[PDB]
This record gives structure tokens, C-alpha cells and sequence, in this order.
């Protein structure tokens, strides 16, 4: 199967900075990505998809980027809502296969 | 307004097979597929399978072959998931989800999520 | 107002014929399409024959098709089923029913009364 | 007088899938409407802007027959406006219609004992079609998000679907036949007269 | 080929509530009409094309719904509301399963 292995498990950041978490495919799966957030207690919330667009309802600091092999979350000016837990999922082919994940805490 | 509601929490005892209950509301049931994945704190997500409620194809991962299966109906208006074969590591926190791939691409609404200890 | 009874019914013989008519009344009938209802003693209904405006249809299930002939007097204003081979799953209610529209497309505004066929001895 | 051809697109041997429905230009004739009108042979004559006994006493520049066969119960679905599996994917009918539709029931020449396989609809598409664009693409639909790349696994399903007929299905999953005319004014001389 | 399938067999209402009746057919049609019938006599018509209430019936009656899925409501039940409530359409040969409704 493939395989998205994010490079790092832990960040930490204090509000009011950038912070990029990237996420690489072993496979060429194209552009066809996808990136959650979610706090615990929750389901993973959807934020963007094709890995560089924003789903109905989340601000403009939730920047996308990347494509190929290697995709970037890159998270500017990081505020009071900035901090969870963030998975990057492929859809290239069956089966989806979700990333490892990726923590934010306050530096 | 689109809303993905399940129950809460399951008790069941090893050995046995339980049946997990997703319904939505919001849009037409038979037009989107369903997804189904799985959380713990040892693997992260995974992903369970699919189900097209309007036609009836599923599609399995190669892990959850033969232990789970996955149902629907157009009038039951839920997807229905029942787990062959339970031992107590499959404890974990089960996410129905809907794809939607016409206006947006990935599982883009999530339903509670029910977790489910075989203790 | 329209009314519609039935008569012919009775006790007949394995494999022997009847013909049930039905004398409609109360309403032009060369402008509706009518049909025969049987329900069993186990009161499920089964469409049995069905018969179109002027006469140059007639639709019967693959239960029947080749013994129950379905037909139309619109002189005499009645109308027929000549039954045939009947075999011992044809003991039932027998319903002259008149559809709403020109065709078997409509409801089925006015069920007559019935007729019973019992089909043994 | 040189009459129509209505006896090779009424009474033909073989009538076309409504997905690709078939389209025959008449022109240059005397037409006779009202041998249709008082056929008693079909089951459904209705006509959407013009007076069927007017129909013999006007002249027009052209006529359109689309033939194709669906259900009983989808014939419904070829009314200026209806929507369904026909109307939208198969066959659009524009809502300022001026024409006539016509059906019969055909349960004796499009039905074999294990069913007609032959006749087929789009179950599938993108979105509704648009008035007279019929679309005769056999490519594979993709329902997910993943891209299909043109195999036809799962998410992936082939668009068009066969009807089933066997002559034991209903009155209302029976084969019709629908020829549907659809009348035109070109800004020229007048040849279907009558 | 079309089957039409009503769950369940038998329901009992008390008087004054509302109940719910539904219908399932095996693939899509298009309308769907509801006769009923007393124990003792030929049926009568209630509703036509889903959700029309025939001339004569109360109208505290209702019904909808579409594709593979009708259903007739009635809002408050009453003591004369005991019968076989049978969903048949044109394209079947054969009625509904029909649920005999009895009061509570
Ligand atoms: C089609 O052919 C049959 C052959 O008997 C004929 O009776 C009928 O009138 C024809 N219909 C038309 C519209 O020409």
C-alpha cells in the first residue's frame, strides 16, 4: 500500500508564529490529499483538500502547498485555535491510508 | 445543515460481534458513499471501508478483510457495520464518514464516533 | 350513484371453465378502463386480468396467461371473465374493479362486490 | 400525393435505446395527422401547444421523430418539465414544447422469455442533460473522490444499465414505445403541409 | 420484477395518537395508491398518487414519499380506522403485504 509518514510527531509553538508541518507519500499519489485537524473528544475536522484549497468554514492562515511526493501544512500567525492534532491523508487509491500525525503545543 | 449522529459507547464481550448504527440527515443518502475508520492511540487512523448506499459496492482494506463488514439501505437511511471476530484489541473509537465528492472531495463530515472496549 | 355487482361464481371442477360477469351501472362505460381483483383466503390481492378503454388491450399476469380470457359488451354494459383449467389455487373473491383514467394507468376508483370461485369435488 | 414515411418509424422492426435515441428528419410531405389521432392503437397521444384536430389544417418546415423505448411507468418523464432517470440523463424535453407524444405498449416484439438485454438507459452522468443533446459516451463514471483512470472496480460503475424485459413484469415495467414529434419553424418556404 | 413489502403485519394504535404506515417497493416507481378494507367487504380507495385524499375519506389522512419508499400517516386514529390499509401501484400485479391495523 502507501504510506503518508509525516517527518516529525511533536511541535511546539508560541501564539503569535509560523509553524509547517509537512507529510510525505512514498508513491506518486498525485495531488490527491487531504488535511485534518482534531482536538480530543472530536472528530477529525476537515480543513483542506486537492492539498492546497480550504473547506467551507476555516480561515485563511491554514495555508497548503506542496505536491508530488512531499505535501506542507504550514500554519502562519498560529492562534488560539491552532492547537491539535493534524493528520494528512491520501486518496490516490484504494485504500485510503491516513498519516501518522502531528501535535501542537504552546512553546 | 448535514449532521452524522451514532450512538455513544458499546459494551460487549470478547469473542462476540457487535453492529455499529451511522445515520445522516441533510442530503440525499443514496448519492454519497460512506467511509468508516478507526482510532487508538497505538496506529493512529485507519481505514476501515466503504459502502455506496445506492448501489451497494463495499470496498475492504487488506487489514479489516473478513473481520468487519459493512451494510446499508435506501429506507433504513443508515449505514450499518458489524465486527466479525472481536478480541480486545480492537477496542477503539470507530468514525462513520461521508465522502461527497462532487462539490468537495475528501471525507468531509464525521459523525461522534462510538467507542467500542471488548472487555 | 356507479354500481357494480358480479354473478357467476360458484363450485366448478378442477380443470372445468366459468364465466363471471359483472353488470356495471351509473356511468358511461366505453370511457373506463376495468379490470378482474382476485383475493385468496388469505387476503392477498392479485391483479388478474386487466382490460383497456375500447378493448384492443388486454393485460394478463404469468400466473394465468393462456387460461382466464378478460372481456368487454359495451352494448349490454358487462363485462366478462371467462375462466379455464383452473387449477386449486384459483379458490377465491373475484372483484370487478373500474379504473379512474382511459387506461390501466389509474387507480382503481370502485371495487364491486364479488364473487366467490372455489375450485374442487 | 406523396405521403410521410410513418410506416418506418411507427411500425419499424426494432426500435433504439433511449440513450441514444433515434432521429429522423421528415420534411418535403403531405402529411396525415389525424391517421395517428384515431389509431386507438396508442395508449398515450398527448400534445403540448398545438390542437390535435388542428393538427391537419397547418404547415410547418420540419418534424422531428426521436423514437426510443423505455417503461411504462417512465413514459411520465417525457412531459415539458418532469424530472427522473430519463428526463434528466436520457431524454430533455424543452418547456416550451410544440408537439405531440406518443406511446404504446410493445410487450410483444421487445421481450424474450429470459429478457431483452438490448435496450439500455444512462443510470449515470455529471449533471441533467440539456433539450435534444443526446450523449453516446460509454466511459466510466466516477462516483469517490479517488480518480478512476478508466477500470471499473469499485466507485467506478459503468454508466449505462440494461432493462430487463420478460414478458412477466407488470403492466407498468412492460416495454413502451415512444415517438415523440417535435415541430419547427425555419424562416423558409413550408414543406410538411397536409 | 416489482415486489411491495409492508412492515409490519400488524400494529395497534391507541385511540386519539397518530401511526405511520410504510411501503417498500423492490426498485423505483413512479406514484403509488392506497386502498383499504374492512373485514366483511370490497375495498375501497383512500389515496392516490401518494399523497391525494379520495372523496369521502376523512381528512385527518396523509401520505408521501417517492422512489423505493411511500408511507401513509394517519394523525389521529380512530375507532373506525380498524382495517387492511393494502399499497398497490400500476406496475406490481400484485398488491402490498398489508398491515391490519387494529386500535389499542
Ligand atoms: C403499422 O403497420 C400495421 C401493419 O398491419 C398497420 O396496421 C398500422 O396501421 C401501421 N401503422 C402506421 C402508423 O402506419
Amino acid at each position: 500500500d502507501i504510506v503518508m509518514t509525516q517527518s516529525q510527531k511533536f511541535m511546539s509553538t508560541s501564539v503569535g508564529d509560523r509553524v509547517s508541518v509537512t507529510c510525505k507519500a512514498s508513491q506518486n499519489v498525485g495531488t490527491n490529499v487531504a488535511w485534518y485537524q482534531q482536538k480530543p473528544g472530536q472528530p477529525p475536522k476537515a480543513l483542506i483538500y486537492s492539498a492546497s484549497y480550504r473547506y467551507s468554514g476555516v480561515p485563511d492562515r491554514f495555508t497548503g502547498s506542496g505536491s508530488g511526493t512531499d505535501f506542507t501544512l504550514t500554519i502562519s500567525n498560529v492562534q488560539s485555535e491552532d492547537l491539535a492534532e493534524y493528520f494528512c491523508q491520501q486518496y490516490n487509491s484504494y485504500p485510503w491510508t491516513f498519516g501518522g500525525g502531528t501535535k501542537l503545543e504552546i512553546k | 445543515q448535514v449532521q452524522l449522529q451514532q450512538p455513544g459507547a458499546e459494551l460487549v464481550k470478547p469473542g462476540a460481534s457487535v453492529k455499529m448504527s451511522c445515520k445522516a440527515s441533510g442530503y440525499t443518502f443514496t448519492s454519497y458513499s460512506m467511509h468508516w475508520v478507526k482510532q487508538t492511540p497505538g496506529q493512529g487512523l485507519e481505514w476501515i471501508g466503504a459502502i455506496y448506499p445506492g448501489i451497494g459496492d463495499t470496498s475492504y482494506n487488506q487489514k479489516f478483510k473478513g473481520k468487519a463488514t459493512l451494510t446499508a439501505d435506501k429506507s433504513s437511511s443508515t449505514a450499518y457495520m458489524q465486527l466479525s471476530s472481536l478480541t480486545s484489541e480492537d477496542s477503539a473509537v470507530y468514525y462513520c464518514t461521508r465522502d461527497g465528492y462532487p462539490d468537495y472531495y475528501a471525507l468531509d463530515y464525521w459523525g461522534q464516533g462510538t467507542s467500542v472496549t471488548v472487555s | 350513484e356507479v354500481m357494480l355487482v358480479e354473478s357467476g361464481g360458484g363450485v366448478v371442477k378442477p380443470g372445468g371453465s366459468l364465466k363471471l360477469s359483472c353488470a356495471a351501472s351509473g356511468f358511461s362505460f366505453s370511457t373506463y378502463a376495468m379490470s378482474w381483483i382476485r383475493q385468496t383466503p388469505e387476503k392477498s390481492l392479485e391483479w388478474v386480468a386487466a382490460i383497456s378503454s375500447g378493448g384492443t388491450n388486454t393485460y394478463y399476469p404469468g400466473s394465468v396467461k393462456g387460461r382466464f380470457t378478460i372481456s368487454r359488451d359495451k352494448a349490454m354494459n358487462t363485462l366478462y371473465l371467462q375462466l379455464s383449467s383452473l387449477r386449486s389455487e384459483d379458490t377465491a373473491m373475484y372483484y370487478c374493479v373500474r379504473h379512474s383514467g382511459n387506461y390501466v394507468d389509474s387507480v382503481m376508483d370502485y371495487w364491486g362486490q364479488g364473487t366467490s370461485v372455489t375450485v374442487s369435488s | 400525393t406523396n405521403l410521410c414515411p410513418f410506416g418506418e418509424v411507427f411500425n419499424a422492426t426494432r426500435f433504439a435505446s433511449v440513450y441514444a435515441w433515434n432521429r429522423k428528419r421528415i420534411s418535403n410531405c403531405v402529411a396525415d395527422y389525424s391517421v395517428l389521432y384515431n389509431s386507438a392503437s396508442f395508449s398515450t397521444f398527448k400534445c403540448y401547444g398545438v390542437s390535435p384536430t388542428k393538427l391537419n389544417d397547418l404547415c410547418f418546415t420540419n418534424v422531428y421523430a426521436d423514437s426510443f423505448v423505455i417503461r411504462g411507468d417512465e413514459v411520465r418523464q417525457i412531459a415539458p418539465g418532469q424530472t427522473g432517470k430519463i428526463a434528466d440523463y436520457n431524454y430533455k424535453l424543452p418547456d416550451d414544447f410544440t408537439g405531440c407524444v406518443i406511446a404504446w405498449n410493445s410487450n410483444n416484439l421487445d421481450s424474450k422469455v429470459g429478457g431483452n438485454y438490448n435496450y439500455l438507459y444512462r443510470l449515470f452522468r455529471k449533471s441533467n442533460l440539456k433539450p435534444f443533446e443526446r450523449d453516446i459516451s460509454t466511459e466510466i463514471y466516477q462516483a469517490g473522490s479517488t480518480p478512476c483512470n478508466g477500470v471499473e472496480g469499485f466507485n467506478c460503475y459503468f454508466p449505462l444499465q440494461s432493462y430487463g424485459f420478460q414478458p412477466t413484469n407488470g403492466v407498468g415495467y412492460q416495454p413502451y414505445r415512444v415517438v415523440v414529434l417535435s415541430f419547427e419553424l425555419l424562416h423558409a418556404p413550408a414543406t410538411v403541409c397536409g | 420484477q416489482i415486489v411491495l413489502t409492508q412492515s409490519p403485519a400488524i400494529m395497534s394504535a391507541s385511540l386519539g395518537e397518530e401511526i405511520t404506515l410504510t411501503c417498500s417497493v423492490s426498485s423505483s416507481v413512479s406514484d403509488m395508491h392506497w386502498y383499504q378494507q374492512k373485514s366483511g367487504t370490497s375495498p375501497k380507495v383512500f389515496i392516490y398518487s401518494t399523497s391525494n385524499l379520495a372523496s369521502g375519506v376523512p381528512s385527518r389522512f396523509s401520505g408521501s414519499g417517492s422512489g423505493t419508499f411511500y408511507s401513509l400517516t394517519i394523525s389521529s386514529v380512530e375507532a373506525e380506522d380498524a382495517a387492511y390499509y393494502y399499497c398497490h401501484q400500476w406496475s406490481s400485479w400484485t398488491f402490498g403485504g398489508g398491515t391490519k391495523l387494529e386500535i389499542k
